[PDB]
């Protein structure tokens, strides 16, 4: 059992009011069963997509889970993973800086 | 091109 | 350049109901061209990038035969290794299978591989002479013993010096417009003061290709890894790549620091300074 490392990210540098894609790439778990939201001011972003399940040299798992947005100064957004090595889902902040 | 011959363990 | 073609298979069973969920990709270099997922409606091998789309319908025949011939490979493999750890039929479990080839600049054959793991552990690799097998326990061992009776290593040593840097060439050909392209990272630093004496200063690197990046931070000309950060290299998801690296400085010393950035896009690395 191997916990996933969280990185939550826009595709491009943000600037509030233009439109970009907000990504969430989880890598490093096992086994491969994995929940992953999207989330803005708390809620779950609808209709998010994700790439095809693929795996490191140490056997771990990685995905990316993507969705349009456009950042702003009012609005948070975030990831929300869970996984069987986690007692409760663990949520992280996009920070535009990061 | 995939490999055509993959036995079982 | 220099070049390679890899396939990641992945079974998970699924005891409460039904058949395991089957995921295959297929990329050379960095770059997913086909995937299969046993969950999807076209139960076909399927394309990802706009150069092998034109490949016929022989191709795509033969590819669905075969990936759906791993999956039920894969699928008495979880019943077989189930019974070889005597473990219930009541848990989940998985296996996981990566092969593929390297070529060389001059795309001659550099080297092949071949490993299989189950519940995420080394369980059977082929050696990189392509004739003998690493078994990592008593398990494996039977198998190993089974593959040796039925010539597998031989087949599969064929496939990879063959097949495979065959079409890996072929692949190049068609899709060089990005496949043979490098694209340098773009790089800039941004600064995150902490105090009112000391900051953060954070080099990044965006949107290149291949993934493989070096990123190192010096002060005064000397390599410093003390109070630094460096984050995996994640997708774009445009097909490129991003990695930053970030050092805390005291205020005021930030010209002592230098971020060098290292990329097969680049003939000479890069230096970047705060000012
Ligand atoms: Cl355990
Ligand atoms: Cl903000
Ligand atoms: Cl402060
Ligand atoms: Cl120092
Ligand atoms: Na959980
Ligand atoms: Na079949």
């Amino acid at each position: 059992q191997r916990t996933p490392k969280i990185q939550v990210y826009s595709r491009h540098p943000a600037e509030n009011g233009k439109s970009n894609f907000l990504n969430c790439y989880v890598s490093g778990f096992h086994p491969s069963d994995i929940e992953v939201d999207l989330l803005k001011n708390g809620e779950r972003i609808e209709k998010v997509e994700h790439s095809d399940l693929s795996f490191s040299k140490d056997w771990s798992f990685y995905l990316l889970y993507y969705t349009e947005f456009t950042p702003t100064e009012k609005d948070e957004y975030a990831c929300r993973v869970n996984h069987v090595t986690l007692s409760q889902p663990k949520i992280v902040k996009w920070d535009r800086d990061m | 091109l995939l490999w055509n011959g993959p036995m079982a363990v | 350049g220099s070049h390679s073609m890899r396939y990641f298979f992945t079974s998970v069973s699924r005891p409460g109901r039904g058949e395991p969920r089957f995921i295959a990709v297929g990329y050379v270099d960095d770059t997913q061209f086909v995937r299969f997922d046993s969950d999807a409606a076209s139960q076909r091998m399927e394309p990802r990038a706009p150069w092998i789309e034109q490949e016929g319908p022989e191709y795509w025949d033969g590819e669905t035969r075969k990936v759906k011939a791993h999956s039920q490979t894969h699928r008495v493999d979880l019943g077989t290794l189930r019974g070889y750890y005597n473990q219930s039929e009541a848990g989940s479990h998985t296996v996981q299978r990566m092969y593929g080839c390297d070529v060389g600049s001059d795309w001659r054959f550099l080297r092949g591989y071949h490993q299989y793991a189950y519940d995420g552990k080394d369980y059977i690799a082929l050696k990189e002479d392509l004739r003998s097998w690493t078994a990592a326990d008593m398990a494996a061992q039977t198998t190993k013993h089974k593959w040796e009776a039925a010539h597998v290593a031989e087949q599969l040593r064929a496939y990879l010096e063959g097949t495979c840097v065959e079409w890996l060439r072929r692949y190049l050909e068609n899709g060089k417009e990005t496949l043979q392209r490098t694209d340098a990272p773009k790089t800039h630093m941004t600064h995150h003061a902490v105090s009112d004496h000391e900051a953060t200063l954070r080099c990044w690197a965006l949107s290149f290709y291949p993934a493989e990046i070096t990123l190192t931070w010096q002060r005064d000309g000397e390599d410093q890894t003390q109070d630094t950060e460096l984050v995996e290299t994640r997708p774009a998801g445009d097909g490129t790549f991003q990695k930053w690296a970030a050092v805390v400085v005291p205020s005021g010393q930030e010209q002592r620091y230098t971020c060098h950035v290292q990329h097969e896009g680049l003939p000479k690395p890069l230096t970047l300074r705060w000012e």
